[PDB]
């Protein structure tokens, strides 16, 4: 299947803008899951600050990337074989927990073994690209 | 309470003079202000004898800077532009290496700490330097500027509990217990505005 | 406070003698010094009855020697010529093997 | 690549001099890193006394060498394969945190498998040699 | 030959002692000479205060080190190629001009390119070490 996890994270200038419209940085976390159901059950608060060890136990490993406004950070991760779902979540100033534009789940099939998949951050949303 | 107990009746939190039922004896107004300030310290910070207050603390909102970190009394506040959520800090802690510091991460550099101040009286030392404070938000409504080097500023918005919190401890600077009471000099003087004017200069600058 | 309450008034931290309003009666200066020293002990170490002070600490700067270590009351100070930074000792501690040494 | 980590640490007489000019000893630590970004982000204080477990977790192993003024200590370390960066940091009396002459990072490529690379300490600075 | 001038200057506690035996500091000068004959002809006075420009013209460059009593100062000098003789002279309170224990001449051959040669100051004399 896929041996090495490759991700490329783009970012425009207007990301995580405050009430003054100020371009702010953001912290994005990468999760290697055995279960995706608990990753779809947690809210914004119990995922980044909570002690849901049912979700944390399904997290095999976690790695935090840290991108400037208007830049990019490449992800070269030795992908675990039990990592059925690559959990991508971000911490905006205004995370829309309702419309759920702050997290995406990338399964085993949608990875590429020698090409990074492109995740673009804009405004306060997460966006994939073909 | 016993040396001039017919003169100054304890009343509320201040000290009221008009209880001598006597004429022909004033006293120095330099004494009566300097005891009112001390009793206002006595009813904000020291409520149980053991000399400790506690005050809610601050989230961060920044402009071109991230990883604003402060440590005091092993009560960390690390902050990387998450959702802003309050904290609660007891000011005299248990045994530790007691002190306080501020450290930020610039866009083009690593961590460089602003200033670390050791000792149990450190939190009131490093908080002196940004008294641009008055804020029209929450009830006790205070903010802090902390203009560090190279133009990067890091804001905070302080919300206290009982009166003025730990900002009232800045009133002790340049404060000496005065000379004589019951002095003949100073017969006619009206200086009942400095207790408003010092906070006027404080809460605007 | 009750055996000679008109003779020695408690004043500040020492004991002032000249409030007897009385003549023909003076006392030994040895007593007046030996109570002043004891009240100076009473207003430095013993503030809350439980008899404990605390005091800031000592870094090292040496000449031809390294690894200066002292222990007191299970509060270590190991020192290998780092940046000198103060620390804090409470002098009577909780249950331990209480003692002190320098190595 | 490189199997065994070999380092040779020279030292003159005037190292870590106090305000009295007194020749003092010093403690040098060797770090085996998976990440060099956090090794370039920490200051003098949070590296030697701090609890930056993000940096400590990237430290695979640590080993502390301990050299006299005017001497040398040879380093024979079984080099880990994930140790992409050999972190070398020292604890002077006056560590210039600004000009950053108190730490060096030696990558995977600049090692030699059967020859120690030479690190010379003088004054309060760290110096490599070809 | 030798590219970089390296010198290590040790000092005990009893250096440049006055009539009261008081440990005093001292100033040592390093000279890069083209001629050693004029460096052996000058006395204590015309070298440190004189205007012997025949000697000063043979001095290519001069550098003054400044050591505490009981300490050391490392010398990292970019060695000139015409500097055939490294002139080392000191200014004691009691410079024995007769027995000439206040100056040494280090030629081109006795330098080491990556190791400092050791000059030890004791009493009011200058001493080399192998």
């Amino acid at each position: 299947q896929i041996k090495t996890l490759h991700l490329d994270i783009r970012a425009r200038e207007a990301i995580n803008t405050s009430a003054a419209g100020i371009p702010l940085s953001v912290v994005v976390r990468i999760y290697q899951l055995k279960d995706n159901r608990s990753f779809d059950s947690a809210d914004y608060q119990a995922l980044f600050t909570g002690d849901n060890e049912i979700l944390a136990g399904d997290i095999i490993a976690q790695k935090d990337v840290w991108l400037q406004p208007g830049g990019s950070v490449a992800v070269d991760m030795p992908l675990d074989d039990a990592a059925k779902f690559t959990g991508v979540a971000a911490m905006f100033l205004e995370p829309d927990q309702k419309k759920n534009t702050w997290r995406v789940v990338l399964g085993r099939d949608e990875l590429e073994p020698d090409t990074p998949r492109l995740i673009e951050v804009s405004g306060n949303t997460l966006t994939l690209l073909p | 309470q016993n040396n001039l107990s017919g003169v100054l009746h304890r009343e509320g939190s201040r000290w009221v003079p008009d209880t001598i039922n006597t004429r022909g004896l004033t006293f120095n107004p330099a004494f009566l202000k300097a005891i009112n300030t001390l009793s206002e310290i006595a009813d904000v910070a020291f409520t149980t004898g053991n000399a400790g207050l506690h005050f809610e603390l601050r989230p961060g909102t920044a402009a071109g800077v991230m990883q604003t970190t402060l440590i005091t009394d092993n009560q960390k506040l690390i902050y990387v532009n998450q959702m802003p959520v309050w904290k609660r800090f007891t000011w005299p802690a248990d045994t530790e290496a007691p002190g306080a510091s501020l450290s930020w991460v610039s866009t083009q550099a690593g961590t460089r700490q602003y200033a670390d101040l050791p000792g149990s009286w450190g939190l009131i030392r490093l908080l002196e330097m940004a008294r641009r404070k008055a804020a029209p938000g929450v009830a006790s409504g205070w903010s802090l500027s902390w203009q560090a080097q190279d133009g990067r500023m890091l804001n905070y918005t302080l919300r206290t509990e009982a009166g003025e919190g730990p900002l009232v401890l800045l009133k002790l600077r340049n404060f000496v217990l005065p000379e004589t009471v019951f002095e003949l000099s100073g017969t006619s003087a009206f200086t009942g505005n400095d207790e408003d004017a010092g906070d006027t200069v404080e809460e605007t600058d």
